């Protein structure tokens, strides 16, 4: 081979799209859970005050 | 009877009451309710308020206490006598109540439950009570004076 292969040489645009969706979707879903937990804590605080 | 003692080894650890159609008891009270109709009920753990609750059986639906959120400053009644409520604080004279008295309800001049006692703080001649009450909008809240000891 006249060239040099790299770790990401074979990752296609569609492969990156799926990786971004899986990483982004799971990350976004986690953040939604954390935000909802923090928001409800404030809702309960206002209930006492 | 609408209040039922909770006993673990034959000693009274706390009391349970039926308010609004639900059975209430504190989380820290161990033992079984003397009424088998209530003791057999699976209770949900509301750790937010240190209270266990369940649905009143149809056979026990008549033994339900009315509650209200209208709790103006004044004196209220409970199993140990009068209770004074002022400045958003529930207070009883020192020596009135103690360990084992958690879960008792506090009633107004119309017999409506306004609070459930969880514990209290001895403040000189008076003891402040930790109670579960409903705010001016009727939302359940937990009032806990600093250093309150569960009863």
């Amino acid at each position: 081979a006249q060239h040099t292969e790299s770790f990401t040489s074979a990752i296609s645009a569609t492969a990156w799209s799926w990786i971004k969706v899986l990483v982004g979707g799971t990350s976004a879903f986690i953040v939604l859970g954390l935000i909802a937990t923090a928001v409800v804590a404030l809702v309960l605080f206002f209930h006492r005050h | 009877d609408k209040t039922f003692p909770i006993m673990l080894n034959g000693q009274v650890n706390g009391y349970a009451c039926v308010v609004g159609g639900r059975v209430f008891k504190p989380l820290h009270v161990e033992g079984r309710i003397d009424n088998e109709q209530l003791a057999a009920i699976k209770l949900k753990k509301a750790s937010i308020y240190d209270l266990e609750y369940g649905d009143v059986p149809q056979c026990m639906k008549s033994d339900t206490l009315q509650y209200t959120s209208d709790k103006p400053p004044g004196f209220y009644n409970w199993h140990h006598g009068a209770v004074q409520y002022e400045n958003n604080r529930f207070t009883v004279p020192r020596g009135v109540g103690g360990k084992g008295d958690s879960g008792r309800p506090i009633l107004d001049n119309k017999g409506r439950v306004v609070a459930i006692v969880l514990g209290g703080v001895n403040e000189g001649s008076r003891t402040a009570l930790s109670v579960v009450t409903w705010n001016q909008k009727g939302v359940t809240v937990k009032d806990t004076p600093e250093g309150s000891e569960p009863w």
